[PDB]
């Protein structure tokens, strides 16, 4: 009931992959998280601003 | 351990200023640089062609190793004995009146 | 695909109609061949012509360089038409099989027969001369898909777990074109967000130091057989000329839009040839134009100004992204109702269990103040 | 990797839990193995063989 | 999706394992393999006597001559082999047959 | 000749079918470096440096169900050969040395001319190769010699120690209701200690020279890895 | 195309013999599928009670086989040397003295290096039998 | 504690002093197998597997089962 | 002693024996039974697989001429250094 | 015509028999030696030639251009010479399977075909042999199989001093 985890692990591992940690793709993802209401209404300023512009 | 890069042409110092086991082969000695072993082996040195002497001994121990060395140890011919029992020569010919089967025709 | 008697019975039927029909496009395809090898022996690059060497920077193992050992003649139109590029390409591959089958007949004497009978039993190795009709032809390139499908992931999961694992992005966009690289066929893909990691993997990998592994499951999603493999330097080269004839009918039909003119079939296969436009997936001439047109701008004016194609490494990484479905997930959602572990019910719980279930259950926050307070009480009666 | 699972406190609780018990009562064998070969080995009774100098291991591997 | 270990059966896993992934060390084992059994896979009866047996050659009944002599038997019943043949005995039948007499 | 026997692990291969129909997480492993080869972030190798971990799973489980549980009296070690044991040693060593060989790469043995320039090529350099060149098969030898010892002496020790305590327990236990009890109890008291120090002692060895056996295998297929940088 | 490279073809049906199955699993996963049951190298466990259950098992047996198999070897050689050199001979005495004879070479395999040696070395003037005995 | 090698695992506080302080105790919720509890002792309430069955008894067994092996052969001794 | 008897193979069960000329002769039948049909030319590399190294070596082995002496394989004892035959 | 599979029961014969082996079939065997290595020596240089045809210009040109490892001077003229001869004219320098198949199927053939006649050219010159080895050759290509103990069957000669056996 989560297949793309598993293909993917599978085939990580079908292709001498063995290693299970990935700190640089954690370290590109880990800040990664959804922004708040006020970081929303400044981006959409900033795409305003450069649309007008 | 690090990377090796192979030397420019222009980086190459010339085949003169190589020494062999006494002094350089220059000029009205230049054949003598086929024989002199060391003179050939700083020449590899200088022309960073080093494997030229790495490789034929690690092979060369390999094959000692691994076939050479039971191929002696099991089939080689040890030291002969004082006395030796040569052949008289005298064995495997066929006996006189013996009729021989005819060759294929 | 699975071996049958219906197929051992269509190769059985078709075999010397085949052969005679691979003999006759042998022919034809040595005339297209002698005419491109002619053309790029006569106005080829000199680097490209004397078959410049071009070494690792770890090993110095002589591989093939997208720079100076790949070519795009761009006046081929004046000798050689499309269609015959397509054709000499198709050949290709049927020649390949063929020879592989040739050499292990040759090989083995007549100990090859009951192989043979494996063999033609499955559409995957067997010629595309062996079809006569429509249908069979329809399940031949199913075959053909599905070996695709079987390969492509292995493939485009080495590419990424290496490069994931022992390097990282510079910069945000090449983050984002990374990412977007290896989704799955069910999202459209925008070439312009993706071309980037065709720089970053330059950086990385360039086609001159593809591993062999890497370039057995590459080859194995062309459908370019792989055994005996030996060095990586054959299948290499067949796949350098493979893409190298590639690019030259590519740049031929952006240059003439032949594409806008070519029929549905017609375009259907282009895209197959491509590795862009699976059979099974029943696309129209819509989704087609769109492939197309994407793989043509991911290939980039570059591709037209001076014949340079990005990396070829991310390009069949891209192509073959198309292959790689989303992962199966079938079942009602009603399943997950049910229990895994009842047939443990029996056993109950031991001591342990039953301490740990006291200890972590609801009533976790008491037993733990209590056993604090009890070992405070303990240690201030020690001292 | 000797993590966790039942230790009993003392030798009452043992009994405890079946994987102890079948340990304990290899414990006893084990221990009380040794007080027989005391007193069988031991014995008043027991004889040596007459003809143990007819033939022994030390001149068979000699 | 499709891998190797979870997909195929166990005997092509095998094939595919060490034809593909661990070939090198495939054909070493090979090589060994054949050179123990082209020079050690023979033990002399005077091998077998001294370490050949658990608590030492049952001297008292020799197994070996046993073994030997139902060897020798079924070859000579099985080959039809006159053992009396006069380069086996080194002497004609008649002569044999003297010193049949005489003994 | 051709002997048929059999291996002591047919218990312990019921075991691993019994709990190993299902799957289970491993997050402890005796030789952990084959895993991790790279340390400094952006260094990539095209060489299958990854090989090995498969091949270094499998003899570090099949070895601990060897040496591990020979502890247990009357356990067998079926290996126990020295020639069986240089056999092992030979396919991994020379499998990997060969696999080295067949890459056609002749400078990568460039480092076994050991010093610089400056040197005497002839007198010193190609001695120093000469002798490296010698030094991988003694490193070769030594590992399978080091593995075959270790327990063939830790094994004849235990059984000579469990010997001397078994006789002492059974003929010399009657001390204890005799006066000169105090002197039995001393020595029960040190065999009892001596005991638990080499049962304690034979299990840490053991893993450590499943650890170095490794690692030596790991450091032979290091000596011959190059590291590019991403750019 | 006679038969499947794929694991996938089936040549039973999925509840075959599930019961059965099931309650082997449910022996198996019941102590082993734990937290704290984490094996280094898939070979040592830890959970306390796999050991204390398997140790003494394996000890058992082995010990069986060893008592019953391999030193009865040694105790039927030591018979059969000292007591006239064939089978026949030894099975001319009686249970007891056999009982006798085993027991006497158990206190030997006790001994061992660590014991009197007047056990198998004869001392001068002695009048038992000597190596000669039954030659 | 420990048993020879084997050491009991404890579980780590996860409540600050404050926190703690304002648990109320109310060990009649408790199952009357882990009453009074005691780090010390978790065990000593617990049921036994067979009732009237003591460690000492399966210990005498072990001990017996010794003596049966060790002693058989001198009451029915057999020929070879 | 002893104690060294004690790191021996406990499970032995069943030992073989067979002469070097017979199973020798047995394999050159079969691989003669399986190289002989017409369908496999004697230039296929099966076919030169099979024979080529075998007649090599038999060659080198004709072709030797030591001046010592090679003890039988085969001998009834081949554990006394003192005498060869 | 298959004459090895006829041939190996007389070669293991023979070792098993090689103390009848007269001076003639050793000085045969010794030619038949002679000729596998110059099949092997002629099968190399013909791989080395068809290999160096089929090299590539630029590989060829950094074999045989400079630098020059001993700079006689002899050397650099014969590499200028090879160089100049090597790309004057136009050759085929297939890469990859195609190199590989012709560098390798000319001279497993040639190899094969050499060993084969001279297999067939020793076991005719066994048959032309007057010893028991001849004979035994003889009926074994007679009756199909081999017959051991023949030297003592029909009491093939011996030393002065062995020839108390055949006394009966
Ligand atoms: C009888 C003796 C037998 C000996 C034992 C043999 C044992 C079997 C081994 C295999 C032998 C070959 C089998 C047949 C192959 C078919 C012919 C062929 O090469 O196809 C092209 C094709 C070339 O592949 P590629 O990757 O495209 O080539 C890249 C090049 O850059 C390509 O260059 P390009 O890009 O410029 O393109 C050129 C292309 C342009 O042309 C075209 O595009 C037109 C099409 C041309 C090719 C058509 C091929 C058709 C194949 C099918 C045939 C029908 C099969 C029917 C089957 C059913 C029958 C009932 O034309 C070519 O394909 C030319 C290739 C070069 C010629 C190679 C042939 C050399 C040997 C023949 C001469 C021998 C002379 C002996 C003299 C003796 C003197 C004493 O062949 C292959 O697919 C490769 C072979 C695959 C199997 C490999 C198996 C291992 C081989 C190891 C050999 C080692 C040495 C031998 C010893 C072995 C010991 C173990
Ligand atoms: C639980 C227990 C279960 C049971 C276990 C059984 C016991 C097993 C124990 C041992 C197992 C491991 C053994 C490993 C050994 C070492 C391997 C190694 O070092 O390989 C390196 C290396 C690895 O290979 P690779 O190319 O890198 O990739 C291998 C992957 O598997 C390629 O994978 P891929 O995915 O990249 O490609 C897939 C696909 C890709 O598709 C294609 O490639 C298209 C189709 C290609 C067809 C074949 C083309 C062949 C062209 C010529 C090759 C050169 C010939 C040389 C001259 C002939 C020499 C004999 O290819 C195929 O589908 C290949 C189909 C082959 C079917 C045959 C497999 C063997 C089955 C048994 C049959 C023979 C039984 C004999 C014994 C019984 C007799 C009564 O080997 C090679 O380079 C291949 C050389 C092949 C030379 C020919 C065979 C020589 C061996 C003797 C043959 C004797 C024939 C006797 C006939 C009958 C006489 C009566
Ligand atoms: C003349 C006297 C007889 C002997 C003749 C011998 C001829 C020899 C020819 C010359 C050979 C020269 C070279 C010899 C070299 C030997 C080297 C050696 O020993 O190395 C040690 C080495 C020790 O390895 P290991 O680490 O112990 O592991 C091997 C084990 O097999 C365990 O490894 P594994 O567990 O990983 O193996 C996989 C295992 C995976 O696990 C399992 O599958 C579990 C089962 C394991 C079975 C195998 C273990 C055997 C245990 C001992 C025997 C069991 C009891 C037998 C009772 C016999 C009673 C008399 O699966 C199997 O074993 C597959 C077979 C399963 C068979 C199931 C059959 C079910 C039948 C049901 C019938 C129901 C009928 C109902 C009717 C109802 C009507 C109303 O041995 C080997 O590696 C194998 C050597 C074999 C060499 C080939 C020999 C030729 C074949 C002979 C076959 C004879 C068959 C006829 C016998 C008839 C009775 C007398
Ligand atoms: C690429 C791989 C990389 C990875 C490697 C991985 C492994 C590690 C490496 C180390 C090896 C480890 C060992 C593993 C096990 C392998 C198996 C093994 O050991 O078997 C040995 C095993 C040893 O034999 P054995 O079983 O112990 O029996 C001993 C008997 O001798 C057997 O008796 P037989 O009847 O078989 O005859 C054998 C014969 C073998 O030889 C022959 O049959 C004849 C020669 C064959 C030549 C082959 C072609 C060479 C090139 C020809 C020319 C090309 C250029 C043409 C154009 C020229 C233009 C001018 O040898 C001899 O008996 C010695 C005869 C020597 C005569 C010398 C006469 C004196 C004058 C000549 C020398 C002195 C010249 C001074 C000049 C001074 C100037 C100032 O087999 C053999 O060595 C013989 C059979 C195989 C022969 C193969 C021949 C080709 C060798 C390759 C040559 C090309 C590559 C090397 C150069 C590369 C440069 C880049
Ligand atoms: C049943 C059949 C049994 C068959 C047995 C025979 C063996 C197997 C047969 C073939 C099996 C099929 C597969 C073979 C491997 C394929 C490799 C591959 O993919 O190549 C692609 C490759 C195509 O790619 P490419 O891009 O066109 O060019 C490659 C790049 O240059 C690449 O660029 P790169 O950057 O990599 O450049 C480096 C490259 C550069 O090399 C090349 O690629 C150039 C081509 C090779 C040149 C080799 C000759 C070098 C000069 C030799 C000089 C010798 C002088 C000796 C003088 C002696 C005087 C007394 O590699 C090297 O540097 C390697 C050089 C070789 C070193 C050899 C070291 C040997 C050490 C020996 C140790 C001791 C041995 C024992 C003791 C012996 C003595 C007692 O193919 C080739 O280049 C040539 C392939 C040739 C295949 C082998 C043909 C076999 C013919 C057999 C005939 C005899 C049959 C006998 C039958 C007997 C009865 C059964
Ligand atoms: C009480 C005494 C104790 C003594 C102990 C001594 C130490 C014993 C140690 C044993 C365990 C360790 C073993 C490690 C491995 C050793 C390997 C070894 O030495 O093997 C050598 C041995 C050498 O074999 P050989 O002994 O038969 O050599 C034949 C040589 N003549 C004919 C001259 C006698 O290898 C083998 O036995 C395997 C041979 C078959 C496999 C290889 C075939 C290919 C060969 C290629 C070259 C020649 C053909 C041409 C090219 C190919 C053409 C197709
Ligand atoms: C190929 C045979 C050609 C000649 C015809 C022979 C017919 C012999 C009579 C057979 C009757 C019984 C048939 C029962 C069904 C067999 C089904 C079968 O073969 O399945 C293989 C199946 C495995 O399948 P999977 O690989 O898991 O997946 C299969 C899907 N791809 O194998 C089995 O389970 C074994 C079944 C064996 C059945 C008996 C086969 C006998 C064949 C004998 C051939 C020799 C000639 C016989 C002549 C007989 C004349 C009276
Ligand atoms: C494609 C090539 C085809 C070649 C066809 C034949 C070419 C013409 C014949 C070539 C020369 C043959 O002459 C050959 O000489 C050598 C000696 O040098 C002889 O060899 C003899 O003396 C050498 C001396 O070392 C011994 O090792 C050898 O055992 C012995 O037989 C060969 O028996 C003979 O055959």
């Amino acid at each position: 009931w989560c297949p793309e985890v598993r293909d993917r692990a599978e085939l990580e591992v079908d292709i001498t992959g063995w290693q299970w940690w990935s700190p640089l793709e954690e370290r590109r993802l880990l800040p990664v998280r959804l922004r708040s209401v006020n970081e929303v209404r400044e981006i959409m300023s900033k795409t305003q601003a450069k649309k007008s512009a | 351990g690090e990377l090796f890069v192979r030397p420019k042409l222009e980086e190459i110092p010339p085949a003169d200023q190589c020494r062999g086991f006494f002094g350089p082969l220059n000029d009205s000695l230049k054949f003598l640089r086929l024989l002199d072993i060391k003179w050939m082996m700083n020449r590899a040195v200088a022309m960073r062609r080093e494997y030229l002497i790495a490789t034929p001994t690690l092979f060369t121990f390999i094959w000692m190793f691994t076939w050479k060395g039971a191929v002696i140890y099991f089939w080689g011919d040890r030291a002969p004995p004082r006395r030796m029992d040569w052949n008289t020569e005298e064995t495997g010919r066929l006996p006189l009146g013996f009729k021989p089967t005819p060759a294929p025709l | 695909m699975q071996g049958s008697w219906s197929v051992l019975k269509k190769n059985c039927s078709n075999f010397f109609p085949g052969l005679l029909a691979f003999a006759q496009q042998t022919q034809e395809a040595y005339g297209i061949w002698l005419r491109i090898y002619n053309r790029q022996q006569k106005y080829g690059p000199t680097d490209f012509v004397e078959q410049s060497e071009t070494f690792s920077p770890d090993y110095h193992k002589r591989f093939h360089s997208q720079d100076k050992n790949m070519w795009v003649d761009k006046e081929l139109c004046t000798e050689v038409s499309q269609k015959e590029v397509a054709r000499l390409m198709t050949y290709k591959l049927d020649m390949w099989r063929m020879a592989h089958c040739a050499g292990a007949l040759l090989a083995t004497g007549g100990y090859a027969i009951p192989f043979g009978l494996f063999w033609l039993a499955n559409d995957t190795w067997v010629p595309s001369s062996f079809n006569l009709t429509g249908e069979e032809l329809r399940a031949w390139r199913e075959a053909q898909d599905l070996y695709r499908y079987r390969s492509a992931p292995s493939y485009l999961t080495d590419t990424k777990w290496h490069f994931d694992f022992h390097a990282y992005p510079w910069n945000e966009t090449q983050e984002r074109a990374w990412d977007d690289l290896f989704e799955k066929n069910d999202v459209r893909r925008d070439p312009k967000v993706v071309r980037p990691a065709a720089e970053m993997y330059d950086g990385f990998i360039k086609f001159e130091l593809i591993r062999r592994k890497s370039l057995r499951h590459l080859c194995r999603s062309m459908n370019i057989p792989t055994f005996p493999m030996l060095a990586r330097l054959c299948n290499g080269t067949r796949v350098r000329d493979y893409w190298n004839l590639a690019w030259c009918e590519d740049y031929m039909v952006i240059t003439q839009r032949l594409h806008e003119s070519m029929t549905d079939e017609e375009l259907y296969d282009y895209a197959w040839r491509r590795y862009l436009a699976p059979y099974d997936k029943n696309l129209n001439r819509e989704q087609l134009m769109e492939r197309v047109e994407d793989y043509f701008e991911f290939l980039g004016p570059d591709f037209v100004a001076h014949g340079k194609a990005p990396n070829l490494v991310i390009l069949t990484n891209y192509v073959l992204g198309y292959y790689n479905d989303p992962a199966y997930l079938e079942g009602d959602i009603s399943e997950l109702d049910k229990n895994d572990y009842d047939h443990l019910a029996s056993w109950g719980k031991d001591a342990f269990l039953r301490r740990l279930e006291f200890e972590n259950g609801p009533l976790r926050d008491q037993v733990e103040a209590h056993t604090q307070r009890l070992l405070a009480e303990r240690a201030a009666i020690a001292k | 990797m000797l993590l966790g699972g039942f230790v009993p406190r003392r030798f009452s609780q043992f009994n405890r839990d079946p994987c102890w018990m079948f340990f304990i009562f290899s414990v006893g064998f084990w221990l009380g193995e040794y007080p027989a070969m005391m007193i069988k080995y031991n014995a008043r009774d027991l004889v040596y063989d007459p003809h143990r100098y007819v033939w022994s291991h030390h001149d068979d591997h000699h | 999706v499709y891998t190797r270990w979870k997909c195929d059966r166990l005997p092509v896993f095998q094939l595919k394992l060490f034809t593909q992934e661990y070939p090198m060390h495939a054909a070493v084992g090979i090589f060994t393999i054949i050179f123990l059994w082209k020079h050690m896979s023979h033990c002399s009866e005077e091998t077998e006597r001294k370490y050949g047996w658990w608590a030492g050659y049952p001297y008292w009944r020799d197994p070996i001559a046993r073994r030997n002599e139902t060897k020798y038997k079924q070859m000579i019943i099985n080959n039809d082999v006159d053992i009396t043949h006069p380069k086996w005995t080194g002497c004609s039948v008649e002569q044999l047959e003297e010193l049949s007499r005489v003994v | 000749m051709f002997l048929f026997f059999f291996c002591d692990l047919f218990w312990l291969r019921l075991l691993l079918c019994m709990y190993y129909c299902v799957w289970s997480r491993l997050c402890f492993i005796v030789y952990f470096n084959c895993l991790m080869l790279i340390f400094d972030f952006l260094l990539f190798c095209l060489f299958d440096l990854y090989l090995f971990v498969g091949l270094c799973l499998f003899l570090l489980l099949w070895f601990m169900l060897f040496n591990l549980y020979s502890l247990i009296l009357y356990y067998c070690i079926t290996y126990l050969n020295l020639y069986l044991l240089f056999c092992i040693v030979f396919l991994l060593y020379i499998a990997f040395l060969f696999l080295f060989c067949f890459l056609c790469d002749f400078f990568l043995f460039n480092n076994l001319l050991v010093g610089d320039s400056f040197m005497d090529v002839f007198f010193i350099r190609f001695l120093l190769c000469f002798l490296e060149c010698f030094s991988l098969l003694c490193r070769c030898l030594s590992t399978f010699l080091r593995l075959f010892c270790n327990l063939l002496s830790s094994h004849f020790l235990l059984l000579m120690f469990f010997d001397f305590f078994y006789f002492i327990f059974v003929f010399f236990f009657y001390g204890v209701f005799c006066y000169w009890f105090i002197l039995f109890i001393f020595v029960f008291c040190f065999c009892l200690l001596f005991y638990v120090f080499l049962y304690l002692l034979d299990l840490f060895a053991a893993i450590l020279q499943l650890f170095i056996f490794c690692n030596m295998i790991l450091q032979l297929i290091m000596d011959f890895l190059l590291f590019l940088l991403f750019v | 195309v006679l038969f499947s490279t794929y694991r996938s073809s089936r040549l039973v049906s999925k509840e075959f013999l599930h019961g059965p199955v099931m309650r082997f699993r449910a022996l198996g996963e019941y102590y082993f599928q734990r937290a704290w049951n984490g094996t280094l190298n898939w070979a040592l466990p830890g959970e306390y009670r796999l050991y204390a259950v398997m140790i003494p098992f394996i000890y058992f047996y082995h010990r069986w086989h060893n008592d019953h198999t391999l030193d009865r070897d040694h105790v039927e050689k030591a018979m059969i040397m000292r007591w006239g050199g064939t089978l026949e001979d030894v099975r001319k005495l009686s249970a007891k003295d056999q009982l006798r004879v085993r027991c006497f070479t158990d206190i030997e395999k006790l001994y061992s290096a660590y014991g009197p040696k007047d056990t198998y070395l004869q001392p001068p003037g002695d009048t038992l039998p000597g190596k000669d005995f039954y030659r | 504690y420990n048993m020879l090698v084997f050491r009991d695992p404890k579980r780590r506080p996860q409540l600050s002093e404050e926190e703690r302080a304002k648990v109320v105790v109310n060990q009649a919720e408790w199952p009357e197998e882990f009453k009074d509890f005691d780090p010390d002792d978790p065990y000593k309430n617990s049921p036994e597997i067979i009732k009237g069955m003591s460690s000492w008894n399966l210990f005498l067994w072990g001990v017996e089962c010794a003596f049966i092996y060790q002693f058989y052969e001198l009451v029915f001794p057999k020929s070879i | 002693s002893n104690p060294a008897d004690h790191f021996r193979p406990n499970l032995k069960a069943l030992t073989l024996y067979a002469e070097r000329q017979h199973y020798v002769d047995r394999w050159l039948h079969v691989k003669e039974r399986w190289l002989a049909p017409w369908y496999l030319p004697w230039w296929s590399p099966l076919f030169q697989l099979g024979t080529w190294y075998s007649q090599r070596s038999r060659n080198l082995f004709l072709v030797e001429n030591h001046l010592s002496y090679r003890p039988y394989k085969f001998r009834r004892n081949d554990e006394d250094r003192n005498n060869p035959y | 015509t298959k004459y090895e599979l006829k041939m190996q029961y007389f070669d293991e014969w023979m070792i098993r028999w090689r103390k009848f082996q007269t001076e003639s079939d050793w000085e045969i065997e010794k030619g038949r030696q002679w000729w596998r290595r110059f099949n092997m020596a002629v099968s190399g240089a013909l791989f080395c030639g068809l290999v160096l045809y089929t090299s590539g210009t630029a590989t060829l040109k950094r074999q045989y251009g400079l630098p020059h490892f001993f700079d006689i001077g002899v050397d650099g003229q014969a590499k200028e010479t090879m160089l100049k001869t090597l790309t004057s004219r136009w050759r085929y320098t297939p890469q990859g399977y195609g190199r590989v198949l012709i560098t390798g199927v000319p001279t497993y053939i040639l190899f094969v075909t050499l060993e084969h006649y001279r297999e067939r050219r020793r076991m005719q010159q066994y048959l032309q042999q007057n010893t028991v080895f001849g004979e035994q050759m003889r009926r074994l290509l007679s009756t199909g199989k081999i017959e051991e103990y023949l030297p003592v069957n029909i009491k093939a000669t011996l030393p002065a001093s062995q020839q108390a056996i055949y006394n009966y």
